This record gives structure tokens, C-alpha cells and sequence, in this order.
């Protein structure tokens, strides 16, 4: 996580064949407080890319395992006597670019229960109507 | 255990006077904990940060 | 400790000069071969 | 809510005079401009230097009365020099020659051998050591020790302090001038030692401390 | 950001990151100032500020930098932070005085001050090398490792543009024509600048003028007449080697590098003689560079790699390091501010410029 | 309340047997530097290299120093009007002048001195410190052992609170003069014929140990004797610098022979690999017994002037002396010289002291550390007391500069 | 505790469709007693202003991050 | 291509802005003309103001105009920076 700063695409030409021009990776530069680091990434992650709609000084949020991007806001760099946004001048995060997490939460057998019993998918229109 | 100087001697073999002593700190600017360092006034009334090699520096950032 | 900040703060100035002056290098030559990639694209699109 | 850390957890910290090793880092220096000229573009523009002037001063506690230059605030130009506060004299004591007559010379000392000791104790702020060098030991033979004259120095002042005194006793100016010499003696006895004879004191260090415990 | 090269005798000024100066101008005063003091030298006295890169009188030189401001680059000085420039070996108190001129007179937001020698090396994109900058009134050559110039090591030649000048008047008087007057000296600085050369061997240059004219060449004054040159081509820029023709007891720029480089350490001299870099005006003629090749040749050892680095544009090396320097993002933390002067004085240059 | 230091336009001259040393103080190095050797045809006098290093007709060259205290008061004159025209640049009634001074000098000198510096220069204030004083106070250091090893001299100078003492000093002549006599002794031993460059023409290059092939410049002066041995001292003095190197133990010439060679080319173009002679050399200056025509086994290693010098001392301050050692001077930046040393003393200190070699190992720390602390000592606003004044100096005269300047 | 700002509108001005974000931006003017001001928007919350028939004069309040 | 990867060069931070009168860090906006403010007296001065400079000559209209602010520990120009 941190300020993306590149959304530098990276490039091979072809793809050993019949050819436009072909990028490989795709460079993505997080910067949160510790530090700066570049990360080549799978060209794949383009299209969840701009379905998140990111830009240069936004703020993100990627899992390992997946590769999932996710949108957290754009920092408060761009913030402070600015104001007027729903989606929040989120700060500029603390700590390291790369993180690993052990979220330890309790919980009880009847509350397994409890939510496994119902639809609690908001799609379905049962959901809302119940 | 032979005496030693008020610097460059901790009180491992002499007098540990805390002004030339350097301790980790830390700045409100979000760059990091920047190792051992100590405050000393420089010439024109400017406050520097003095550092000190550690061979634990790379462990220091990104503690 | 004046002088030692001295001449770090030279070593990383030309350090840098260094490295912009590389830049414009490297900038140019990929611009100028991305260009003539588009050369062999558009003669060859007619081809096609 | 700024930090500095001294923790338990790792347990360590460095002291040096200069600095640790060829290898530390620069130190950091104050900005205003870190973060461009443009991000304080305002700040600074909205503000006007207070003039600064190459202006003479006077008082460093000098008795001349010259005056030198530097660089101040033109509004600080009547203000005394602040370091003349530091001019700080050791409090030496001075006689005349009827009081020279009950300081009485010992017949070993001269008036003009006390005289020189205490200039050189006015001069050089009772540093017997650089007093002991800069001694004419040529036209005042050799004194030597330090201790020889550390303690004509020290009964000088006492006497001197007993006469001007209405009433009081005094401890520590009571200089045991033998004790020093016996002491500095020991020390050298053991610098001159050769290797063989510190290797037999560590020898039986070593024995005591294994058979003690 | 501005850059601001106040030479010996040409002021080059203009904004950070342009690839060359905006305004080239001399460096005089009368009230009027460069151009118009040249033109109109008929109603007011001229005068230099600067003798042989140091400034004599800060009165016109405040009157330089207020023309150089409001009248050439046409900008408000509190508005911009402005990068100067100082000729090597330059006495502390005159660094003191240009940053309070800056600061109380003109009332920059921020300044900075730089060596001139440093910025041509800036411009030659290298870390360590041995500059040469010759310019108008005096010669330097500055030894700089990791960019650092190691100031026991610097020598002067006073000996430089107006120098080649006046004996360019001087052989010419001797073969005929007439050159006494400061108009003819703008006359006979064209010819300088358009005809000499230096060459490789002298005394062959010599003996083939001599015994031919291939090498002569003519010449047309504003008045319309016409002259010729000979030897007098190669015979100018020879003082630069053989100083003794200008009536010095000196040694040539070659002697004073070779000299420079063994001032300093012996672990370093191999990236001198490598990194051998030429600036200013007087290094413009044709074959100099060789010449300086040969010579350095025959005094160094044969074990280390003579290279001579002479840009094109090194009549402008100067200006174009500090156009690099004040544009990029690593210097903006070097800055004096104002706040920085108001708190610590003058000699706040001292502690963040070098 | 106070502030720190304070800048007084003062100048910092350090003038040595090898090169002058000036500048302004508050500066962190010297402004110029250049040989204090200079010609004289008979007088006019020609100062620095570029104008000392010209052939001239009948120019005697000379030095105004003797055993650190200057003798020849014209030529001084000369070379103080040189630095203040052609490098200073400035009017020197303006300017305090901080002078250094040798350890051992007498008070005649000292006296003409101010008389010179007051009476002719016409300054506003003076001051006159000694060498190892203002090398202590460049390392930060009030108590201390000078260890200044330069052309002339190797000399241990103990410090205590700021003084020196002066009963405590043992000089040595091995230095820089005996290594380059030492050299010119190898290359007449080895048939090393030694051109200096202003014969030379021009070269061309040739083998390792061939004859050299050069053509002598035709349009030569006469030059005298003096000039000519300095001009080759000047390339010795290169080759001191590039070639020779200390052993780090006692010097064994079987293990010597096998260290590596170094390649060394004369201007001339005579170049030839040298062995185990390059550490040869340099080890009389710890071991001089072993040196070939020297007189007598009288004379003592650096190490043993460090030891006697301290030994010398009060018994009180000898842990601050060895805890101390600050090595300075341009001869002590041979290679490979501080770690022998620093070996060495360890091997010769009681086990009871603890010591510390400053860490100083540059050519600006070790050549010019008494101009730095002259700048360090003028930039302070606790010794701007301290001056004598010119009012000081024609109410009392030139004998003020005893009680002023210890 | 209320982080709000209110006022009295004075004048809207607010762009016409050009591609991306900069189809909605514009400008807004509180005044109140003793004061006015002119606010940048978001983008976002033109169309509640359309939705309410924001009218000048009319008295609007927002709250500061949402 | 570009319009899959448009790529930024976005300021990274804003000018910091300060009240003429006063000074303190900028609060509310520019007012419908003109430049920002901290205070109500702070936009009272300066709407008393900019009535000396719509003329588009005159007096200098900022010189120490109203008091604005003029305690100096380091010394203020007069209040028109616009």
C-alpha cells in the first residue's frame, strides 16, 4: 500500500509473433512513510487497474495472493484547506510499503450459525426484503 | 576497569556525558527512525542532527 | 561535521547530474525507436 | 509529540567527541525549502529580512578599549559583548612586603622566588603542571616535584587567609605535600615496570581471584 | 528559478532549465548600464565592477544585477529564487555581501551561490575532472573530485581575453595598421574571434607562413577597407602557451593543469588526466584542444590516458551546470531562505554552499 | 542570554619549511598553499610555482627558515607581501592576522616579529599561537600529544589544558629531507640518472630499465646549482608520495621481496619496477641503527621520541598523553605509517594506560591541521580578548607579545 | 461536535460535459452577515443540488468530510 | 495504448497559503474576488481594501493598509499580493 506514483507501463514489443506493441509488466510505485519501492507486476492487473479507477497520487490497496486492487482514496497531501469530498482525503498511511497482517478475531459456534442461516447478500431483492 | 575520556567512552570505560552521546530518534516528517544521532548547535544558532554508523542500521530501517 | 556534510552533499550532487544526464540518453533512443516501431507498423498495416 | 528512543529491548548507544567512525553518516541541516520553493512561495513572500551590518563592538573585557567588527543585527549596536561574561579571574591572593615578614620565607624560599611563583599562578589559573614547566628553574634552582610548590601556595594562602580574617579554621587548603610525593612515586615505580614483572602481577591476581572463589 | 553568471566581463542570465542563456550582455556601468553604457560612452565614464573575476565596487554591481532583473530578463526578483555564481579562490566576504544585497536590497524569497568550475563540470556530466575556465579577465584551473573542489589545489593565471587583445593590437600596429582606441578594440576583438587559431606546432605554423600564403587570410573593417592576416592568426593564441610573449614571467595553461593535477593526491590523477574539461570564451579557437593534448602529453607519464572534453558550447558551460543544478528536485532542500538570513546573517552562505 | 562562535575578519597564516599555508577564519580549509621556497636574482624575488618554476638566469633559490624560525627577514617580508597582493587580495590594515609559530621558538623571534607584523603591515590586532596547541585544538582536543613529522623535523610535543610544555619536547631530524636524501642515495646506487622536466623537450616511451630517449630543450639559461637540486627534490618528493610504503612489522627483506612491485616513470621516461628498497627506506625512521652512513646508533625511532617525550612528562598527565597521540605533518602520510606506529607504541605503552591514535589519516587533516585550528581558535568569541591590540603594542612595545601569548 | 458549514448561495457556475471528471466541476458562493466566500466542488454532489432545486438566496448547510 | 495508460505528474503538495492581515494559515476560500483570509476582520480590511485599487491608480493601496497585523519580529510588506 501507498501513493501510486508511476502507472508506468512496461514494454517488449511483440509477443513473439504478429505484433502491435506489447508491455510484459506494468510498474507500479508505492510510497507510504518508510520509503519508496517499484513494483513490476503482472500485466494482468490492468484491467482491474482502471476498474478501480486509480491516478497518480491516489492511494490503493493490493493482496498478495490475489493480486486484487483496491481504491482507498488519494492522500491528504492534496488535502488540508481543500475539503468537499464524500470519499475522504484518506491520510497518507504509517509504516513500511510492504505489510504483513494476523488479525485474530473471536467468535462463537451459534454466531457461525447465525450468519451461515441467512441470505445476507444485499444483491438478492429477498435480502432487502427481509 | 582504566578510566577514560567524558567522550568517546561510554560508561563501559569512562564518563558518559549524555551531550556527546547519540540515541535512535525519530521525525515528525514521515522519514523513519534515522538510527543513532545526537542534537548539537551549530555555528549561526542552527540546530543540526549529528549520526552514527551502527551495523544495525538496516535493521533500524524498517524495524 | 560541516565538512564531511560538504562534501556528501557534492558526491550526491553530481551523483545526480550524472544520472539526469543519463536519462536524456536513454529517453531519446527508446523515443526515436518507439518511433521507427511505428514506422514498421503503418508501412506494413497498408501491406496487410 | 516528537520522539527519541532509548529503548530496553535492544540495549545500546555510542559516544564520540567529533564523530564515531569515517564511515557515519552526514549530519542532518535545517530547510525551509525541502519541499520546493513553490509549497512556501507565500510564507516567504509575506515577510521582509530585519538588515543585518558590518559594525564595530567593544567590551570582550579588554582593557584597551579596542574596537573590533562583526556581523550583527543593525538594531544590537549599542549592546555589550556577551562573552566579556565569561572573563572570570582565579581568585589568587596578593601581599605587600610587611606581610611578606609573616609569610617568612623559610629560609629555603625567596621574596622574589614567591613572587614569580604567584605571577605564574595569576598567569596560567593555578595549572601547576604548566606552572612546574614554565618555572625558571635556572635562576630559582631546581624546585621541581609540583608538590614543593603546591604547598608553599597553599600555606601562603592560608596565613594569608588566618591574618585577614576576624576568625575562622579552614580543611581542605590544608595541603599534605607528602602524601602526593609518596603517591606519585608509587605511580612511577609502577610505569617503570618491565613486562615481566606485570605479567607476575597478573599472575597472582588471576590466583587470587580463582582461589577466593 | 534564475541563473544568474556575472563573468568577468559578459553577465549571462536567464531561467533554470532553458537549454542556454535568454540574455547575454557586458558587464559595465556608466547611470547606464552594458549596451547602452557601451553605445553612450561619450557622456558617462565607464567602469568594471569586476577585476579578474572579483568584485571591486558593489554600488555598480548592485546597478548590474537591477538592469540584469528589471531590464533584461523583465521579472521580479522577490518572486523567483536567483542562483549566482563566484570565481574560485573568491575572498569570504564577498559572499557575505552578494547575500545581502540579494536578501535587503532586491528581497529574494531564497539564493544560493555556486563555483563556476563545479557548474562547467555539472555541464560535462562528470563526477571528477580537472577544469580549465579561461574567460575575459583572469584564468583558473580547479581540480574537483566527487564534485568537490579542493581549494589548495586551485591555481590563477592572470592572463585571459583582454590579455590576447591588446597583443593582437600590439603585432597588428607592427605589421601597419592602427588599433589605439576602445572603438578599434571591439574591431580587433572580431578579428580575433573570427580569424585566430592555435596551433599544433608553432614554429611550423611559422616557417609554412613564412614561406607561403596559404594560411593568410583578409579582412573587412565597417569602414569598408580591407586588410590581411598572417601569422598573426596563430601568433595571439600562442600566448596562452608562451606567456612570455605578453612580456609574463609565467607559466602556459598546460603547465598550470599539469601543475594543478600534482598539487594534488596521487591516488586520483588518472580520472584528472582523463577528465581534463575546458571553459569559457578563451577556449573557443580552433585546435586547442589538441594543442593541450600534446602538451599535457609530453608532461605527463605515458601509463595515464590524456582526454581533453571541449563542449561546443563551453562558452556557456558555466550558466548551462547552473540551469541543471537549480532544476533539479535533490538542490531545492540546498536553498538559503529568507527566514535563514533573517536568523542567521551573511554568513549563512558559509554554512550551506559548497 | 550568549550565541556561539563569532567571525572577526581575521586571517590564519601557517608558514612551514615546505609550503605557506593562508586564508580566512572560519574556513575549514586553507586558501592557498604553495611552496615557501623561493628565488632571488641579485634583490628581486619570485614567489609560487607558476613563477618559481621558469628557468631564469643566476636565480639562487632559498628558504627564510631555519630549524622552524625564521632567518632571512626579507625574504619573509617578501613572502607575506606576496600573499597579501597577489592571493589575499586585500588592504591588511583591516584584518586581524593569528600567526603560528614553532614550539621551540625564541623570544628575539617573536619580538621582531610583532615589530614587523605592527610596525610595517600596520595591522589592528595580532596574536601568535604554537603549532601543537592549534593541532590539539583541530581534533578538539586540549590535552594531547603532537606528533608532527614534516621536511625538517619529526618532533613529539606534549599539550596540557592549552600549553605546551616546552621541558617535555624531543625533536628528531629524520623527516622528509632524510627520506628524499635517502632516495637520491637509492638512485645513484641504482645508476638513475634524474632529469628534471624543465630539460625535457620532449620524450618517447621505452622499457622497464632501458636508457631513456628524450631531447634537451636547446633554448635553456645557465641555471644555478640550488635551483636545479630543489627542481630534482621536487620530483623526488613525487616519488616519495607514489612509491614508498612502510612495512607493518620490523622490516625483513625476504618477506619484502615478496610483496608486490610498483611501477614508477620518471619525467624523462625511465620507469623500472621497484621491490622490496621502497620499504627499505622508509624503516630508519623507527630503526635508524640499521641505516648505512648514518652517525651512530645515538638517535632515536618515532616511536621512542613518543615514549621519551611522555616518560619526560609529569606522571599525572601521561594517561592523558597517551590516551592522546594526534599524528600530524606531510612525512607521516606514507602508507602503512600510522598502523606501524600505532603497533608499535602498543607494544611499548604500559598495559595500565589505554591508547588512542586520532584518526586523522588525510592530507588536509595532517598537513594543515594547525591552520585549522587557528581558524577554529580566531573564530571563537571567547578569545576576541585575547588579540594584542596596536594600542597594546605602542603603549607596552614588542615585549607585550611574552606576557600576551604564551 | 459539528464540523458544518452554512450560508446563503450567491452564485453557481458549473461546466458543461468535457470528457472525465471535468464534465461536472464548478464553483459555488456562500455569504452569510459579515462574510462570503467561493467554494471548488467535487463533482459529485451537483446533481443533489438539481435534485433539491437549489435557488440563490436559499440556506444550505454541509458537513466537512462526508 | 495512452488511453489505457495516460500516466500523472500531479503536484505533490499545494501552495501553502497565509492571510494577508494577521497572517495564520488560509481558512474558508478566496472571496468572490480577490485572494484568502483567516478572519471576518481579516475580509473586513480587506474589502476596505481593493476600494483603493479598482481606480487602477492611486496611493499605494497595501502599504501597512488598516493595520494589518503589524507586530514585527521579522518585518511585513504591505498587504497586495494580488
Amino acid at each position: 500500500e501507498g501513493e501510486v506514483t508511476e502507472l508506468t507501463p512496461c514494454e517488449t514489443e511483440n509477443p513473439m509473433g504478429g505484433y502491435g506493441k506489447t508491455i510484459s509488466h506494468v510498474i507500479i510505485g508505492l510510497k507510504t512513510a518508510k520509503g519508496t519501492k517499484q513494483l513490476k507486476l503482472d500485466p494482468s492487473i490492468f484491467e482491474s487497474l482502471q476498474k478501480e479507477r486509480v491516478e497518480a497520487g491516489d492511494v490503493i490497496y493490493i493482496e498478495a495472493n490475489s493480486g486484487a486492487v483496491k481504491r482507498q482514496g488519494r492522500c491528504d497531501t492534496y488535502a488540508t484547506e481543500f475539503d468537499l469530498e464524500a470519499e475522504e482525503y484518506v491520510p497518507l498511511p504509517k509504516g513500511d510499503v510492504h505489510k504483513k497482517k494476523e488479525i485474530i478475531q473471536d467468535v462463537t459456534l451459534h454466531d457461525l450459525d447465525v450468519a451461515n442461516a441467512r441470505p445476507q447478500g444485499g444483491q438478492d431483492i429477498l435480502s432487502m426484503m427481509g | 576497569q582504566t578510566g577514560n575520556w567524558p567522550w568517546t567512552s561510554p560508561k563501559d570505560g569512562g564518563l558518559g556525558d549524555v551531550r556527546y552521546r547519540y540515541c535512535l530518534t525519530t521525525l515528525t516528517v514521515p522519514q523513519r527512525c534515522i538510527g543513532f544521532a545526537r542534537r548539537r548547535v551549530g555555528r549561526g544558532g542552527r540546530v543540526l542532527l549529528d549520526r552514527a554508523h551502527s551495523d544495525y542500521d538496516s535493521v533500524f530501517h524498517h524495524l | 561535521q560541516e565538512r564531511r556534510w560538504k562534501v556528501a552533499a557534492a558526491k550526491k550532487l553530481v551523483r545526480t547530474v550524472v544520472r539526469h544526464h543519463e536519462e536524456k540518453q536513454l529517453r531519446e533512443e527508446r523515443g526515436k525507436k518507439e518511433e521507427q516501431s511505428r514506422l514498421r507498423r503503418i508501412a506494413a498495416s497498408t501491406a496487410r | 509529540t516528537l520522539t527519541f528512543k532509548r529503548p530496553e529491548g535492544m540495549h545500546r548507544e555510542v559516544y564520540a567527541l567529533l564523530y564515531s567512525d569515517k564511515k557515519d553518516a552526514p549530519p542532518l541541516l535545517p530547510s525551509d525549502t525541502g519541499q520546493g520553493y513553490r509549497t512556501v512561495k507565500a510564507k516567504l513572500g509575506s515577510k521582509k529580512v530585519r538588515p543585518w551590518k558590518w559594525m564595530p563592538f567593544t567590551n570582550p573585557a579588554r582593557k584597551d578599549g579596542a574596537m573590533f567588527f562583526h556581523w550583527r543585527r543593525a538594531a544590537e549596536e549599542g549592546k555589550d559583548y556577551p562573552f566579556a561574561r565569561f572573563n572570570k579571574t582565579v581568585q589568587v591572593p596578593v601581599y605587600s612586603e610587611q606581610e611578606y615578614q609573616l609569610y617568612l620565607h623559610d629560609d629555603a624560599w625567596t621574596k622574589a622566588e614567591t613572587d614569580h611563583l604567584f605571577d605564574l599562578s595569576r598567569r596560567f589559573d593555578l595549572r601547576f603542571v604548566v606552572i612546574h614547566d614554565r618555572y625558571d628553574h635556572q635562576q630559582f634552582k631546581k624546585r621541581s616535584v609540583e608538590d614543593l610548590k603546591e604547598r608553599y601556595y597553599h600555606i601562603c594562602a592560608k596565613l594569608a587567609n588566618v591574618r585577614a580574617v576576624p576568625g575562622t579554621d579552614l580543611k581542605i587548603p590544608v595541603f599534605d605535600a607528602g602524601h602526593e610525593r609518596r603517591r606519585k612515586e608509587q605511580l612511577e615505580r609502577l610505569y617503570n615496570r618491565t613486562p615481566e614483572q606485570v605479567a607476575e602481577e597478573e599472575y597472582l591476581l588471576q590466583e587470587l581471584r580463582k582461589i577466593e572463589a | 528559478a534564475l541563473v544568474v553568471d556575472n563573468g568577468s566581463g559578459m553577465c549571462k542570465a536567464g531561467f533554470a532549465g532553458d537549454d542556454a542563456p535568454r540574455a547575454v550582455f557586458p558587464s559595465i556601468v556608466g547611470s547606464y548600464v552594458g549596451d547602452e553604457a557601451q553605445s553612450k560612452r561619450g557622456i558617462l565614464t565607464l567602469k568594471y565592477p569586476i577585476e579578474h573575476g572579483i568584485v571591486t565596487n558593489w554600488d555598480d554591481m548592485e546597478k548590474i544585477w537591477h538592469h540584469t532583473f528589471y531590464n533584461e530578463l523583465r521579472v521580479a526578483p522577490e518572486e523567483h529564487p536567483v542562483l549566482l555564481t563566484e570565481a574560485p579562490l573568491n575572498p569570504k566576504a564577498n559572499r557575505e555581501k552578494m547575500t545581502q544585497i540579494m536578501f535587503e536590497t532586491f528581497n529574494t524569497p531564497a539564493m544560493y551561490v555556486a563555483i563556476q568550475a563545479v557548474l562547467s563540470l555539472y555541464a560535462s556530466g562528470r563526477t571528477t575532472g580537472i577544469v580549465m575556465d579561461s574567460g575575459d579577465g583572469v584564468t583558473h584551473t580547479v581540480p574537483i573530485y566527487e564534485g568537490y573542489a579542493l581549494p589548495h589545489a586551485i591555481l590563477r593565471l592572470d592572463l585571459a581575453g583582454r590579455d590576447l587583445t591588446d597583443y593582437l593590437m600590439k603585432i597588428l600596429t607592427e605589421r601597419g595598421y592602427s588599433f589605439t582606441t576602445t572603438a578599434e578594440r571591439e574591431i580587433v576583438r572580431d578579428i580575433k574571434e573570427k580569424l585566430c587559431y592555435v596551433a599544433l606546432d608553432f614554429e611550423q605554423e611559422m616557417a609554412t607562413a613564412a614561406s607561403s600564403s596559404s594560411l593568410e587570410k583578409s579582412y573587412e573593417l565597417p569602414d569598408g577597407q580591407v586588410i590581411t592576416i598572417g601569422n598573426e592568426r596563430f601568433r595571439c593564441p600562442e600566448a596562452l602557451f608562451q606567456p612570455s610573449f605578453l612580456g609574463m614571467e609565467s607559466c602556459g595553461i598546460h603547465e598550470t593543469t599539469f601543475n594543478s593535477i600534482m598539487k594534488c593526491d596521487v591516488d586520483i590523477r588518472k580520472d584528472l588526466y582523463a577528465n581534463t574539461v575546458l571553459s569559457g570564451g578563451t577556449t573557443m579557437y580552433p585546435g586547442i584542444a589538441d594543442r593541450m593534448q600534446k602538451e599535457i602529453t609530453a608532461l605527463a607519464p605515458s601509463t595515464m590516458k590524456i582526454k581533453i572534453i571541449a563542449p561546443p558550447e563551453r562558452k556557456y558551460s558555466v550558466w548551462i551546470g547552473g540551469s541543471i543544478l537549480a532544476s533539479l528536485s535533490t538542490f531545492q532542500q540546498m536553498w538559503i531562505s529568507k527566514q535563514e538570513y533573517d536568523e542567521s546573517g551573511p554568513s549563512i552562505v558559509h554554512r550551506k554552499c559548497f | 542570554g550568549v550565541y556561539g562562535g563569532d567571525e572577526v575578519g581575521a586571517l590564519v597564516f601557517d608558514i612551514g619549511s615546505y609550503t605557506v599555508r593562508a586564508g580566512y577564519a572560519g574556513e575549514d580549509c586553507p586558501k592557498v598553499d604553495f611552496p615557501t621556497a623561493i628565488g632571488m636574482v641579485v634583490p628581486t624575488y619570485y614567489i609560487d610555482t607558476n613563477a618559481l618554476r621558469v628557468p631564469r638566469e643566476n636565480m639562487e633559490a632559498i628558504s627564510p627558515l631555519k630549524n622552524g624560525m625564521v632567518e632571512d627577514w626579507d625574504s619573509f617580508q617578501a613572502i607575506l607581501d606576496h600573499t597579501y597582493k597577489m592571493h589575499v587580495k586585500s588592504e591588511a590594515s583591516l584584518h586581524p592576522v593569528l600567526m603560528s609559530e614553532a614550539p621551540w621558538n625564541t623570544r628575539a623571534k617573536r619580538e621582531k616579529l610583532t615589530e614587523l607584523m605592527f610596525e610595517h603591515y600596520n595591522i589592528p590586532a595580532f596574536f601568535l599561537c604554537k603549532t601543537a596547541v592549534l593541532t590539539a585544538f583541530a581534533n578538539g582536543r586540549s590535552t594531547g600529544l603532537i606528533l608532527d613529522s614534516g621536511a625538517t623535523h619529526t618532533t613529539a610535543i606534549p599539550v596540557h589544558d592549552g600549553y605546551v610544555l616546552q621541558q617535555g619536547i624531543v625533536k628528531s631530524p629524520l623527516a622528509g629531507d632524510f627520506i628524499t636524501m635517502q632516495c637520491r642515495e637509492l638512485f645513484q646506487e641504482m645508476n638513475i640518472e634524474l632529469v628534471p622536466p624543465y630539460m625535457i623537450a620532449s620524450k618517447e616511451a621505452v622499457r622497464e630499465g632501458s636508457p631513456a630517449n628524450w631531447k634537451r630543450k636547446e633554448k635553456l639559461p645557465q641555471v644555478t646549482r640550488s635551483w636545479h637540486n630543489y627542481m630534482c627534490n621536487c620530483v623526488i618528493q613525487d616519488f616519495q608520495a607514489s612509491v614508498l610504503q612502510v612495512s607493518d612489522s620490523t622490516y625483513d627483506e625476504q618477506v619484502a621481496a615478496q610483496m608486490p612491485t610498483v611501477h614508477y616513470e620518471f619525467p624523462n621516461g625511465y620507469n623500472c619496477d621497484f621491490g622490496a628498497e621502497r620499504l627499505k627506506i622508509p624503516e630508519g625512521l623507527f630503526d635508524p641503527s640499521n641505516v648505512k652512513g648514518l652517525s651512530g646508533n645515538t638517535m632515536l625511532g618515532v616511536s621512542h621520541v613518543v615514549t621519551t617525550s611522555v616518560g619526560m612528562c609529569d606522571i599525572d598527565i601521561r594517561p592523558g598523553l597517551y590516551g592522546s597521540v594526534i599524528v600530524a605533518g606531510g612525512n607521516t602520510l606514507i602508507q602503512s605509517f600510522t598502523d606501524r606506529l600505532n603497533r608499535e607504541l602498543s607494544q611499548k605503552t604500559p598495559p595500565s594506560m589505554r591508547l588512542k591514535l586520532i584518526a586523522n589519516n588525510t592530507t588536509v587533516e595532517r598537513r594543515f591541521s594547525s591552520w585549522i585550528g587557528g581558524s577554529i581558535l580566531a573564530s571563537l568569541g571567547t578569545f576576541q580578548q585575547m588579540w594584542i591590540s596596536k594600542q597594546e603594542y605602542e603603549e607596552g612595545g614588542k615585549q607585550c607579545v611574552e606576557r600576551k601569548c604564551p | 461536535e459539528t464540523e458544518i458549514i452554512e450560508g446563503e448561495v450567491v452564485e453557481i457556475q458549473i461546466d458543461r460535459p468535457a470528457t472525465g471528471t471535468g464534465s461536472k466541476v464548478g464553483k459555488l458562493t456562500l455569504k452569510t452577515t459579515e462574510m462570503e466566500t467561493i467554494y471548488d466542488l467535487g463533482t459529485k454532489m451537483i446533481e443533489s443540488l438539481t435534485k433539491d432545486k437549489v435557488q440563490a438566496g436559499d440556506v444550505i448547510t454541509i458537513d466537512k468530510a462526508t | 495504448f495512452e488511453e489505457w495508460f495516460p500516466q500523472g505528474r500531479p503536484p505533490k503538495v499545494p501552495v501553502r497559503e497565509v492571510c494577508p492581515v494577521t497572517h495564520r494559515p488560509a481558512l474558508y476560500r478566496d472571496p468572490v474576488t480577490d485572494i484568502p483570509y483567516a478572519t471576518a476582520r481579516a475580509f473586513k480590511i480587506i474589502r476596505e481594501a481593493y476600494k483603493k485599487y479598482i481606480t487602477a491608480h492611486g496611493l499605494p493601496p497595501t502599504a501597512s493598509a488598516l493595520g494589518p497585523g503589524p507586530p514585527p519580529p521579522e518585518p511585513l510588506p504591505g498587504s497586495g499580493p494580488r
